């Protein structure tokens, strides 16, 4: 039961600066220290083979040290393929214990959202559902809000949103909104918006639809 | 040489049995230690236990210990992860591992989802853009995969002819159900004068569904 404990969760850094990851094993372990990197949807790979010994084909900005309770996970200059999550492991008493990880993420320029609109399909309205969705593409930072009003009035019931994971070529978030309603509410009202509120912009960037149009 | 072949995704009603096979090559499995690995959606890895396929020795964590049994076979080179008395605490991605001398190899992973709900396929639903939509360089579509249980699916466009502007969502779950959304973002020199078209797959429910994105007619 001898417990890796590793700080960050989250290393929110920019390209160019030196993120070091501390792992704390609460009892010694000595050499039986491996670091591990995963990529989205990957599986880990190992980058770090007794806590100071890089496998093959690791990038030497890579590197570890640490013996006995203190080792870290050093990467000298952050770069876009670095975005991953980091896990550090101990393998010298058979109860074998990983960190809780760390979630790497790249610092850079505020980035409006390209915010896109679409009625609900066709097909769909013949199933006896409704669903307007609203895209926010390429923004940063990730926090974000959208407001979805219904012919002026501000609506927060039937609303799903999801993030994706920063994009390694830009460095963004994209996230979607989706406003479910019935059909028959959908066709009671005719006006339907999206609001995107940001850092970037004090005013929100409104995209919106008629019904009565098409 | 080296690689590990994990066998499909699994899903499984909550007190049910499943088997994973993890098929190796490059390296007999008797020279080397088969860890298996354990990780959670949106959470971290967690080493559920070894196998000594020469002998047959099992170490697990002990909170693995009746839930997962680890058994080998030489003769194959597979290495197998059982887990029983399955709940929805179960659902995971399972690794197999090769570790020897400090060294470490992993496969692609095997997905199990424990739940009571049922198979349900995903229905999808084209967005082209409103008819009186604004008219840029660039023009983005939408494809929308609601009500579909259990994850994944996988979406591409134009059977991955368009992969530049592509951004897919991760899925919600509300109600059993899954709901994601995925947008490309193409020319709108490219639109409607060439095809867009969604290609969605649902493994779970034998479902491939294909849906060409067609300017909204009034």
């Amino acid at each position: 039961s001898i417990v890796m404990t590793q700080t960050p969760k989250f290393l929110l850094v920019s390209a160019g600066e030196r993120v070091t990851i501390t792992c704390k094993a609460s009892q010694s372990v000595s050499n039986d220290v491996g670091w591990y990197q995963q990529k989205p949807g990957q599986p880990p790979k190992l980058l770090i083979y007794n806590a100071s010994n890089r496998k093959n084909g690791v990038p030497d900005r890579f590197t570890g040290s640490g013996y006995g309770t203190d080792f870290t996970f050093t990467i000298s200059t952050v770069q876009a393929e670095d975005l991953a999550v980091y896990f550090c492991q101990q393998d010298h008493s058979f109860p074998l214990k990983f960190g809780a990880g760390t979630k790497l993420e790249l610092k850079r320029a505020d980035a409006a959202p390209t915010v896109s609109i679409f009625p609900p399909s066709s097909e769909q309205l013949t199933s006896g559902g409704a669903s307007v969705v609203c895209f926010l593409n390429n923004f940063y930072p990730k926090d974000i809000n959208v407001k979805w009003k219904i012919d002026g009035s501000e609506r927060q019931n039937g609303v799903l949103n999801s993030w994706t994971d920063q994009d390694s070529k830009d460095s963004t978030y994209s996230m979607s909104s989706t406003l479910t309603l019935t059909k028959d509410e959908y066709e009671r009202h005719n006006s339907y918006t999206c609001e995107a509120t940001h850092k970037t912009s004090t005013s929100p960037i409104v995209k919106s639809f008629n019904r009565n149009e098409c | 040489q080296v690689q590990l072949q994990q066998s499909g995704a699994e899903l499984v009603k909550p007190g049910a049995s499943v088997k994973l096979s993890c098929t190796a090559t490059g390296f007999n499995i008797k020279d080397t230690y088969m860890h298996w690995v354990k990780q959670r959606p949106e959470q971290g890895l967690e080493w559920i236990g070894r196998i000594d396929p020469a002998n047959g020795n099992t170490k697990y964590d002990p909170k693995f210990q009746g839930k997962a049994t680890l058994t080998a076979d030489t003769s194959s080179n597979t290495a197998y992860l059982q887990l029983s008395s399955l709940t929805s605490e179960d659902t995971a991605v399972y690794y197999c591992a090769r570790k020897r001398y400090s060294m470490d190899y992993w496969g692609q992973g095997t997905s199990v989802t424990v739940s009571s709900a049922k198979t349900t396929p995903p229905s999808v639903y084209p967005l082209a853009p409103g008819s009186g939509a604004q008219t840029n360089s660039m023009v983005t579509l939408g494809c929308l995969v609601k009500g579909y249980f259990p994850e994944p699916v996988t979406v591409t466009w134009n059977s991955g002819s368009l992969s530049s502007g592509v951004h897919t969502f991760p899925a919600v779950l509300q109600s059993d159900l899954y709901t994601l959304s995925s947008s490309v973002t193409v020319p709108s020199s490219t639109w409607p004068s060439e095809t867009v078209t969604c290609n969605v797959a649902h493994p779970a429910s034998s479902t491939k569904v294909d849906k060409k994105i067609v300017p909204r007619d009034c």
